[PDB]
C-alpha cells in the first residue's frame, strides 16, 4: 500500500518531469529493449533503433498512463482498468516484464532528476511502479 | 558473461570514475530502504529506523565498501565469475541463506546509483553493459544454490 | 482479480479439506522447509523435523488464516491486515517466500484432493494464493 | 545439481511409474491454463479458449510429450545438464526469447502434476528431490541468457 508520504513523494518527483514526460518514457523503453532483449518481441511492428519515431510516440503513451495513475493514485485499479485488459488479455505480457520496465523507469528518473531521486523518493517510486504493475497484471485470463 | 569490446570499454571507463568510498554504501543503504525485508540480515548494524539513519549509518557505509570491492573484483574477472565469487557464494548461500532474488535486487540498486551519479553519461547502451555484469555477479553468487 | 468462478472453485476445493485443514497446512510447511531450505531460518525456535508439534500447531494457524481469507474473499485486505503487519514489519519475510509456500500448498492439495484439483481449479487456487500473498506483502516499511 | 543417493533413488523409482504419453501434456496444458500469458508462444496450436479445450488439444498433448522427453533426458544426465540442454537453450533463449522465469513455472507445474498422479507417494522428501531436478533443468535451459 502507498503511504501518504509515498503519494506526496511520487507526485512531487513526477511533477519535476514536466514536458520531458514523453521523452523519459521513450528513454525507459529504449533502456529496457537494450538491457533486456527478450522484451523486444512484443514490438515487431516497431523499429526499435535510437531515434525511432515509434518508440518516441509510444513513450508518450506510457508516460500519459503513468501520469493518469499519479493523478488517480487512490483509484488506480479503476483508472488503469482498460490498460490492464489490454496488457493481460490481448498482448499477453509476461508479468516479469513489468519489473524490467519499472527498473528502467527508475534508472531514467535517477539519470535525469538527481536532486529528486533521494533514497526515500526512490523507495516511494518503486512502490508506485510496483502498484501500477500489480494493476496491469491483474486481468490474466 | 560476454561483453563486447565496446561494452567492456564503456564499463571500465565509467568504473574508473566511481567513488569507491561512497557508491557501495549508497547502494547497500538504498537496498535497505527500498526493500526493507533485507534489514533482517543487518540487525547488528544498529539504527536503521529512517532513510536518513540508514544512509548515515557508519556500518552501512563500511560494509558497502566491501561489496563494491567485490563488484570491482568481478569486473576484473568477467570470464571467471564463478571462481571469483566462490567463497562469497558459500557465505551468502550456505551460511546466511539469503534468497538469491536479493542478489539481483542489489545489482539493480547499484545500477540506479550509477545512473544517479553519472546522469546522462549513464546512457542506455552503458546501462545494458552494466546489466550484463550485475546479472553475471548475481548468478555467480547464487552458484551454491544450483 | 478473482472471478466469480474462481471464488466458487476455491470455496468448493477448500470445503473438501475439512478437518484435515490443519494437517494440510502442516504438510505444506514441511514441504517448503525440505524443498526450499532458505525458508527454515524464519523458524529457529521451531524443531522442523517430521512430526514436530510446533510445525503441526503452526500449520493449523496457517490453515485458519487461509480459511479466513476464503470466508472473506471479497474483503481480504481487511481480513488479513493484522497478518500483513506481522509478516512484513515484525518478521520481515522476503516476498519470494510467499511464492514458495503457495507452491507447496498447491502440491499438498494436489496430493490429497485428486478429484478437486482440475486444471480450472488449479488456476483458481493459484490466483487465490497469489492474492493472499499480495496482501501479506503489502505492508513493507 | 547434486542429489543424495536416497534422493536419486526416490526420483528414479517414481519416474519409472510415470505415464510418458500423458504427464507432459498435462503439465504443458496446465501451464497454459494457470499462466495464460504463456499461450503467446503457442498461437499455432489452435483452440486454447477454455481449460477443456486446452487439455484436450491434440497439439498440446503431442508437444508435452517432447518436453517430458527432455526432462527424462535430464534425469539421465544430472551431472551434465548444461550440455544436455544446450540446443534447447539456444532454441528457447536465442530463437524464442521465452523469459526464463517460465522455465521455473513449468517445472513447478510438473511437480504439481506428479503430486496429482502419485498422491501420498509424492512425499515431502520426494518432492524436495524433484525440486532440485526441475531447478537444475530450468537453470540449464537458461544458460544462453547467462
Ligand atoms: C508501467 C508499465 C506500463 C505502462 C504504463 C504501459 C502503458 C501502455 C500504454 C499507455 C499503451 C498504449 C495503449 C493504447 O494505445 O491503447 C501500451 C501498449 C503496449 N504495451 Fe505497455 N505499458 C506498460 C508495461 C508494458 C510492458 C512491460 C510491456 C512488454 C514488455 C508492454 C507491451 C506493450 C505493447 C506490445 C503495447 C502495444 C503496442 C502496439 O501494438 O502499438 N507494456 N502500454
Ligand atoms: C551482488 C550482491 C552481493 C555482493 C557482491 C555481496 C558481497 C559481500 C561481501 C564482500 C561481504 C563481506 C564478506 C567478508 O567480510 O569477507 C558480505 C557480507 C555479508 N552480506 Fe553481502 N553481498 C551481496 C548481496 C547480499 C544481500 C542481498 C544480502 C542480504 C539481503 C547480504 C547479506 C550479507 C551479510 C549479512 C553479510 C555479513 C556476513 C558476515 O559478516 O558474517 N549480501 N557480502
Ligand atoms: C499463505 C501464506 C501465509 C499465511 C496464510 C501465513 C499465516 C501465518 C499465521 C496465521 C501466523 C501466526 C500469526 C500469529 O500467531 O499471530 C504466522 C506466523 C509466522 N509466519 Fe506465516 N503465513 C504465510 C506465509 C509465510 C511465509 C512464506 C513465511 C516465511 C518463509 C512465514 C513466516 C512466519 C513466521 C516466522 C511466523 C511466526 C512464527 C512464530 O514466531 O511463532 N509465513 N503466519
Ligand atoms: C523446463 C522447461 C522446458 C522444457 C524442458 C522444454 C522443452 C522443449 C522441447 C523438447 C521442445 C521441442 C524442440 C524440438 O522440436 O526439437 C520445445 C519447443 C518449444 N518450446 Fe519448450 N520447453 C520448456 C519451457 C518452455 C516454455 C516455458 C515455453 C513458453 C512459455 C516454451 C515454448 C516453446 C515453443 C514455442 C516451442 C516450439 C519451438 C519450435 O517448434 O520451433 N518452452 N520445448
Amino acid at each position: 500500500v502507498l503511504s501518504p508520504a509515498d503519494k506526496t513523494n511520487v507526485k512531487a518527483a513526477w511533477g519535476k518531469v514536466g514536458a520531458h514526460a514523453g521523452e523519459y518514457g521513450a528513454e525507459a523503453l529504449e533502456r529496457m529493449f537494450l538491457s533486456f532483449p527478450t522484451t523486444k518481441t512484443y514490438f515487431p511492428h516497431f523499429d526499435l533503433s535510437h531515434g525511432s519515431a515509434q518508440v518516441k510516440g509510444h513513450g508518450k503513451k506510457v508516460a500519459d498512463a503513468l501520469t493518469n495513475a499519479v493523478a488517480h493514485v487512490d483509484d488506480m485499479p479503476n483508472a488503469l482498468s482498460a490498460l490492464s485488459d489490454l496488457h493481460a488479455h490481448k498482448l499477453r505480457v509476461d508479468p516479469v516484464n513489468f519489473k524490467l520496465l519499472s527498473h528502467c523507469l527508475l534508472v531514467t528518473l535517477a539519470a535525469h532528476l538527481p536532486a529528486e531521486f533521494t533514497p526515500a523518493v526512490h523507495a516511494s517510486l518503486d512502490k508506485f511502479l510496483a502498484s501500477v504493475s500489480t494493476v496491469l497484471t491483474s486481468k490474466y485470463r | 558473461v560476454h561483453l563486447t569490446p565496446k561494452e567492456k570499454s564503456a564499463v571500465t571507463a565509467l568504473w574508473g570514475k566511481v567513488n569507491v568510498d561512497e557508491v557501495g554504501g549508497e547502494a547497500l543503504g538504498r537496498l535497505l530502504v527500498v526493500y526493507p525485508w533485507t534489514q533482517r540480515f543487518f540487525e547488528s548494524f544498529g539504527d536503521l529506523s529512517t532513510p536518513d539513519a540508514v544512509m548515515g549509518n557508519p556500518k552501512v557505509k563500511a560494509h558497502g565498501k566491501k561489496v563494491l570491492g567485490a563488484f570491482s573484483d568481478g569486473l576484473a574477472h568477467l570470464d571467471n565469475l564463478k571462481g571469483t565469487f566462490a567463497t562469497l557464494s558459500e557465505l551468502h548461500c550456505d551460511k546466511l541463506h539469503v534468497d538469491p532474488e536479493n542478489f539481483r535486487l542489489l545489482g539493480n540498486v547499484l545500477v540506479c546509483v550509477l545512473a544517479h551519479h553519472f546522469g546522462k553519461e549513464f546512457t542506455p547502451p552503458v546501462q545494458a553493459a552494466y546489466q550484463k555484469v550485475v546479472a553475471g555477479v548475481a548468478n555467480a553468487l547464487a552458484h551454491k544454490y544450483h
